[PDB]
């Protein structure tokens, strides 16, 4: 069901009346980048991990020694 | 007062020919069989989605 695009998966679930070959222009949303459609990879090695979006909290010190 | 077996309007061969005739288990019987020459309500869902309105999360 991860396979269908997102357009149509509103339409074949009957949300829809038309589809999206047949909307206007004016409901189609403005996009300044390419569009990639990635269904779903659970098992498959490309399945999503999740990490840190920001650095660690609190930083350490760089040390640097000094001749007296 | 409920009344008492005297007092029924039913005869004795009439209510007991329903007792071993089994009257309404048939009755109840072919409600299921009409149910059975009729339409079934299962859609495909991989190929067949249920209901949608905007407001679904």
């Amino acid at each position: 069901m991860s396979q269908v695009e997102p357009g149509w998966h509103f339409w074949l679930g009957y949300g829809v009346d038309t589809a999206p070959c047949n909307t206007p222009k004016e409901k189609l949303p403005i996009r300044a980048y390419p569009y990639k459609f990635q269904p779903n990879y659970t098992g498959t090695p490309g399945a999503f991990v999740t990490y840190n979006t920001l650095k660690p909290k609190i930083s350490a010190w760089e040390p640097v020694t000094k001749q007296r | 007062r409920p009344a008492t077996w005297e007092e029924s309007e039913e005869g004795a061969l009439s209510k007991a020919t329903k007792y071993f005739l089994l009257a309404e288990m048939f009755r109840g019987l072919y409600v299921v069989l009409e149910q059975f020459f009729r339409a079934p309500y299962t859609i495909y869902y991989p190929f067949e989605k249920g209901p949608v309105s905007p407001r679904f999360r």
